[PDB]
């Protein structure tokens, strides 16, 4: 194309930069595993959240038990109880891309593939000092700082879940909140006419007797 | 270039020797050939401090492929 | 250069001096010196062992440096230069200066040198109206007479020995002649004697002196000697030379050569009389008898030399024949008697076709074996140098070649494609047969490179001309030199080895040299093809040589025959069949002649004439004319313009260089928006100094013109100006300096050309339709020094910055950034200021040592600088040629496209094993902290 | 929206040739 470039650049600048990218994310997400958190709760807490998750869980699925059993547990819950670290995560990314600059800047690394226009030219050209050269054309801080961006889904993929990259309050005020939030629900019986819907068709006894009975282990 | 990769030997035999010595104790020094990793090590970081300090001494470093044996099984 | 680490590593340079015209080699000798000056008014001492250079002085370039005369007196040497003005007594033994004084008025005509009872202790100068005597140790004047009759009389010898006493003689051409004796202790005229002659007509080049202050002059007319013992005799006596049986030449003017190895003591009385062209005879005087002592007929040269008491001659002469293989034998002869001295020939030969040596200087010693060993030196006809000892393998023990201080033409030409890869082409990636050929082809060639990779592993613990091969950046190319001695060199261009040498016959001193490039080196089946035009001063006579830039013989095509004075000539793009581009030569009948005339050139000529347009100036008239070129090959007048040289002269006119690429169409100053420029391709730019000399009404005129039409499209005049002048005429700017006299102090100009904001139109450049006028910018700073050459820098794609490259009187190279010199700098900052990024003006550029791009590396009396682009976007190669030659490269950009040369390759490998051994200690400590966490 | 497209305005050509200068 317009530029001759030299094969050694290619083999000893583009490489480095991908290859301490990916290992600086890996470490990381396995430093950040590390020393994530270690958090301790009192009894108080953990039966509060209980018995809360139990009030909420009674508010929703109420409509599959006899109305009788949840009024019981309604005038319950109402009456007796409800009334009664992170600088390794992000300073790391700064010093790596500050060091890179130090120490790689000052030459062509590589070509966009698509036109551009000048908006972008700022952006890509960060270490060099031409005036008219093309935007497609990138420094090395740029590539690196194209190629941190670009390695979520990689790291989502080869690692488990997602990681190695950047982005009760009050008892009474729960208590009050769910007491207020129950007071308006109301039951309604689901299996009013269960037996019509059963007495539709017939029973699915297809696909039950194949096989053979087990007859001993594997 | 070769002076300079055996900093980075030397160095990566003795984060290895300091993690041995912490995980065991007084029981890496019995063993024969543990001692005699140790021994060699010492031999070469010496001679690399006398030498940064201001040739004989080179020739442990020929001993290092004995280690190999220490702990390849089957041999 | 920078960083103090890369000397030597891309620049080299080359040290010269003129063409010998005196010559010193007596010393010690147990000191090795060689005290020569040259023509390019240089004094320099160079080393005998190899030929070097221990000290060298340069005196100004015009003729108000010329040496007149030199002579050596133990370890101090006497100059007088200046026209017979200045004189000098430089200390051999360390290169400094004794003293320097200055004559009075007049002429010089010879110098000697004078002594009383055996000490030699004054100086003696002659001018055309008076003697003086000068002490030697203090250079004081002792005294100075005025010399009888000396309106009508032309004096033109001194001669003197340790008597006390010291004659002058004068002539007048076919009259009498007069001698006049003057006494040295107080300088009163003690003697006079006058004589007739009316057959001859010169003094200085025909007569000498011998033995006891004996006149002795040749006479062919009267076919005789004439001598005169200037002691005891006022008569002639004459002498026929049928008792020895010679005869002098028609048409020659004979010479005696005397030797006087003492100034003290008197001559020799054996001397040598230079008869006919390649004739002589050395002849011993007795009392008014000559002796045939010895002849030589079919000689060379001859020299004299004299170790303590035995004075030996040097005869110098040919074998065979015009001599046959331009082989010479130098013999060593006594001189009391006419005998060669045995085991002292010398054989050597020169390898240039038509040349032959000039001048002989012979340096002897005596050997320990009491004989008589010498060596010689010896310079050609094409200024060359050789130092001849007395071995048998080793006969030449260096050489020199003195012609490459008046180089005039320069050229760099890329050398050939690899064979190794130009062959490669057409049996790689060639079309063979089907689907399946080419896979089958390319993974058997992938398999032998697979085994040269591991053969070139395998050998890890186990210059030519034919052999020449381009690299891969095109770093290296082929300088073509032409000098003005009528010599071009061919030389590498990354060590600087004369690789090829011809010659050209016949070159007046003051030609006019021209070439240009014709066929490169990109096809293979035809050889690479270069062209010079040489026009002769004189008669007008101009002609063609075509030859091979990487060879340097001729080539077989011949050249047409050049009937009439050719005006000027042109370089067009169009290529012939062979890829030849065509050449056209208007002569001073206005038409012109094609090079080649091939049929398909004449077809596309015929086609394409309406195109192309010639433009002549005539500086002497003040006239310029430009012509279009018509269907037949004749040329028709078009436009013409006058300037009167009676106010004004024309001293330049540049052009834009065809062989340029502008990158960008416009500039943006912000606030989105473009300002385009206006790239005519045919512009010109003519200097014009004022003929009024005074301090007040001097000045300089600057005339930018259309090629095509003839429209002036800027003029301008600078008062309070004076040349010289020196400009760069670019893409689109125009910087020239000059020199203010009403501040006395070196100025820079810069004009630079806008169009308006919208194209006028953007598919083509027609000079036919560009009724606008652009837009014009001006400005001027002041430059704190002189200034000897200026270039600008060149570039593949015009990416890079522009630099102008300035060769100060100093020696030193200065590059200055073309963005300092913007005329649209503001005075006044501004916020639209700010946001262009735009320097605030300032009147003065400093120069800063660390901007030189050559440390110490001098170049003296600098005259030119050229600059190529070498097949990379940020290095350019820069030759700077003037007394010496030098040879670099230059990074403007800081060479943002080669990795740089100081990377550390064991820091890399140490912290990727590093990154790889922390990810699996972290790895390993995370799981176990997981599974220690489940199980509590 | 001008200042833009400017990179990829390739230049135009020549029309005419023409050579000289001070007379040889
Ligand atoms: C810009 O200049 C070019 C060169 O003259 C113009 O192109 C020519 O246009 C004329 C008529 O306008 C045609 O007859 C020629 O055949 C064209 N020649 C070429 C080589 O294109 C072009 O029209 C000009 N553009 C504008 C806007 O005036
Ligand atoms: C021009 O400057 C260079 C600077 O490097 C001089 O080269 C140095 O010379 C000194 C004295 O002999 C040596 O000790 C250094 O080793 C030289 N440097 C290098 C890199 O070789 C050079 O001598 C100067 N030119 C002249 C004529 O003196
Ligand atoms: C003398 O001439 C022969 C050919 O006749 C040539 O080969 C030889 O080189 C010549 N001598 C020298 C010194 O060039």
């Amino acid at each position: 194309p317009e530029l001759l470039l030299d094969s050694n650049i290619r083999l000893w600048v583009v490489l480095p930069i991908v290859i301490i990218t990916f290992f600086v994310g890996m470490i990381r997400h396995y430093v950040s595993i590390l020393l994530q958190s270690d958090k301790k709760l009192t009894q108080e807490q953990v039966s509060d959240s209980q018995v809360l998750i139990r009030s909420r869980v009674l508010r929703e699925n109420g409509k599959y038990i006899p109305k009788q059993s949840f009024l019981t547990r309604k005038y319950y819950f109402n009456n007796p109880e409800d009334g009664f670290g992170n600088v390794t995560n992000v300073l790391p990314m700064i010093l790596i891309g500050g060091w890179i600059n130090m120490t790689f800047s000052g030459f062509v690394t590589t070509k966009v593939p698509f036109p551009l226009t000048l908006r972008f030219k700022p952006m890509l050209q960060q270490g060099i000092e031409l005036l008219t050269l093309d935007a497609s054309w990138v420094s090395s801080a740029s590539w690196y700082f194209l190629n941190v961006f670009g390695l979520r889904s990689i790291y989502s993929l080869i690692l488990g879940q997602d990681n190695a990259a950047d982005q009760p309050a009050d008892t009474n005020k729960a208590f009050k909140t769910e007491w207020e939030a129950l007071e308006l629900t109301d039951h309604q019986w689901a299996l009013d006419d269960v037996e019509e819907e059963l007495m539709a068709k017939d029973l699915h006894f297809e696909g039950m007797f194949k096989k053979e009975l087990q007859t001993s282990i594997f | 270039n070769l002076e300079r990769v055996e900093y980075l030997f030397l160095i990566i035999f003795t984060v290895e020797a300091f993690l041995k010595v912490i995980a065991y104790g007084l029981l890496f020094h019995p063993n024969a050939y543990l001692r005699n990793g140790w021994n060699l090590l010492d031999f070469i970081i010496v001679v690399v401090g006398l030498f940064s300090a201001i040739k004989a001494l080179r020739a442990f470093r020929v001993l290092r492929p004995l280690r190999l044996v220490s702990g390849v099984p089957s041999l | 250069a920078v960083y103090e680490d890369q000397v030597g590593k891309f620049d080299w340079r080359q040290q010269y001096v003129g063409k010998v015209k005196f010559a010193s080699l007596e010393f010690s000798p147990g000191s090795k010196k060689l005290v020569v000056a040259t023509e390019k008014n240089v004094i320099a001492a160079l080393n005998s062992r190899t030929g070097e250079i221990l000290w060298r002085h340069v005196d100004k370039g015009t003729a108000e440096g010329a040496v007149d005369a030199m002579l050596l007196h133990g370890q101090d040497v006497i100059t007088v230069s200046n026209g017979g003005r200045i004189m000098r007594s430089w200390e051999t033994n360390i290169g400094g200066l004794n003293w320097e004084i200055t004559l009075d008025s007049g002429s010089f005509q010879a110098l000697g040198l004078v002594g009383l009872q055996e000490s030699v202790r004054y100086i003696a100068v002659l001018k055309k109206t008076t003697l003086a005597l000068h002490h030697l140790s203090s250079g004081h004047l002792k005294w100075v007479e005025h010399l009888p009759e000396s309106d009508s009389i032309h004096y033109q010898m001194v001669y003197s020995y340790g008597s006390g006493v010291v004659w002058a003689l004068g002539v007048v051409p076919f009259s009498h002649v007069n001698i006049v004796k003057f006494n040295v202790e107080d300088g009163e005229i003690v003697q006079q004697v006058r004589v007739s002659t009316p057959w001859l007509q010169h003094l200085s080049g025909a007569c000498g002196v011998v033995d006891e202050a004996v006149l002795v002059c040749p006479d062919p007319s009267s076919r005789s000697l004439q001598t005169l013992a200037l002691e005891t005799e006022w008569e002639l006596r004459q002498i026929p030379l049928q008792s020895l049986d010679l005869e002098f030449g028609s048409g020659f003017q004979p010479r005696v050569l005397p030797t006087q190895p003492n100034p003290v003591d008197a001559s020799r009385a054996q001397f040598f009389l230079h008869l006919s062209p390649s004739h002589y005879a050395l002849l011993q005087y007795h009392y008014g008898t000559l002796s045939l002592l010895k002849n030589f007929p079919q000689t060379a040269l001859v020299s004299f030399a004299t170790t303590g008491e035995k004075t030996v001659a040097a005869v110098m002469a040919c074998r065979n024949e015009a001599c046959f293989n331009q082989t010479y034998t130098i013999n060593l002869y006594l001189v009391e008697t006419g005998r060669r001295l045995l085991d002292t020939t010398i054989t050597f030969s020169l390898e240039q076709s038509g040349t032959r040596p000039e001048r002989l200087y012979i340096q002897v010693f005596l050997k320990k074996d009491d004989s008589v060993g010498y060596r010689a030196l010896v310079q050609t006809e094409d200024h060359l140098l050789l130092f001849l000892q007395q071995l048998a393998g080793k006969v030449v023990l260096w050489s020199r070649e003195e012609s490459l201080a008046e180089v005039v033409c320069l050229e760099m030409v890329d050398l050939p494609l690899t064979g190794a890869q130009a062959e490669l082409e057409g049996e790689f990636g060639k079309k063979a047969d089907g689907l399946l050929g080419m896979f089958l082809k390319r993974l058997s060639s992938q398999l032998i490179l697979l085994q040269a990779w591991t053969s070139h592993l395998w050998k890890m613990f186990y210059i030519n001309i034919d052999t020449l091969a381009r690299d891969e950046f095109n770093l290296q190319k082929m300088m073509v030199m032409v000098t003005a001695s009528g010599k071009l060199f061919g030389i590498e261009s990354s060590s600087g080895t004369i690789l090829w040498k011809q010659y050209l016959p016949n070159v007046k001193p003051d030609s006019s040299f021209k070439l240009m490039v014709q066929r490169t080196t990109a096809h293979f089946p035809h050889p690479p093809q270069c062209t010079l035009l040489v026009k002769d001063k004189e008669s007008g006579m101009s002609s063609l040589y075509v030859f091979n830039p990487i060879f340097g013989k001729w080539s077989q095509v011949a050249p047409p025959v050049l009937k009439r004075p050719i005006l000027q000539s042109l370089l067009l793009p169009v290529m012939d069949q062979d890829y030849a581009k065509v050449l056209l030569l208007i002569d001073d009948e206005y038409k012109v002649t094609a090079f080649p005339a091939t049929r398909n050139v004449l077809r596309q000529l015929h086609e394409l004439a309406p195109s192309i347009f010639f433009y002549l100036v005539d500086a002497e008239q003040g006239r310029l004319c430009g012509y279009r070129l018509r269907k037949d090959l004749t040329t028709e007048l078009s436009w013409e313009l006058t300037i009167p040289p009676e106010v004004q002269r024309i001293v330049k006119v540049k052009g834009k260089r065809s062989s340029e690429h502008v990158h960008s169409q416009g500039r943006v100053m912000g606030d989105r928006s473009v300002l385009y420029k206006s790239l005519n391709p045919n512009l010109l730019a003519v200097v014009t100094e004022s003929t009024d000399a005074h301090h007040e009404r001097t000045f300089i005129g600057i005339f930018l013109i259309d090629g095509v039409t003839g429209r002036i499209i800027h003029s301008s005049v600078q008062k309070k100006a004076k040349g010289p002048v020196h400009i760069v005429h670019s893409e689109n700017w125009v910087v020239y300096q000059y020199w203010n006299t009403k501040a006395r102090r070196n100025e820079f100009t810069v004009l630079e050309l806008y169009e308006g904001t919208e194209q006028y139109n953007a598919t083509a450049f027609s000079s036919l339709d560009r009724p606008q006028l652009p837009q014009v910018l001006q400005q001027s700073y002041i430059f704190p020094s002189s200034i000897s050459a200026m270039e600008a820098t060149i570039t593949e794609r015009g990416i890079t910055s522009r630099h102008l490259l300035i060769g100060l009187p100093s020696g030193a190279i200065l590059s200055l950034p073309k963005a300092l010199l913007d005329p649209r700098r503001p005075e006044i900052p501004t916020e639209q200021s700010r946001e262009e990024n735009l320097i605030p003006y300032s009147p003065d550029v400093q120069i800063h040592a660390e901007r030189f791009i050559n440390y110490n590396q001098t170049v003296s009396r600098m005259r030119g600088i050229y600059t190529a682009p070498s097949g990379l976007e940020s290095t350019c190669l820069v030759v700077a040629y003037g007394l010496d030659i030098y040879q670099t490269r230059v990074y403007p950009s800081k060479q943002f496209d080669v990795l740089k040369d100081d990377y550390d390759y064991v820091l890399i490998s140490s912290v990727l094993f590093g990154l790889v051994f922390a990810t699996m200690i972290t790895k390993r400590l995370a799981q176990v902290k997981l599974l220690n966490r489940a199980w509590r | 929206h001008a200042s833009d497209w400017l990179a990829f305005i390739e230049p135009p050509e020549r029309m005419e040739f023409s050579g000289g200068g001070l007379l040889l």
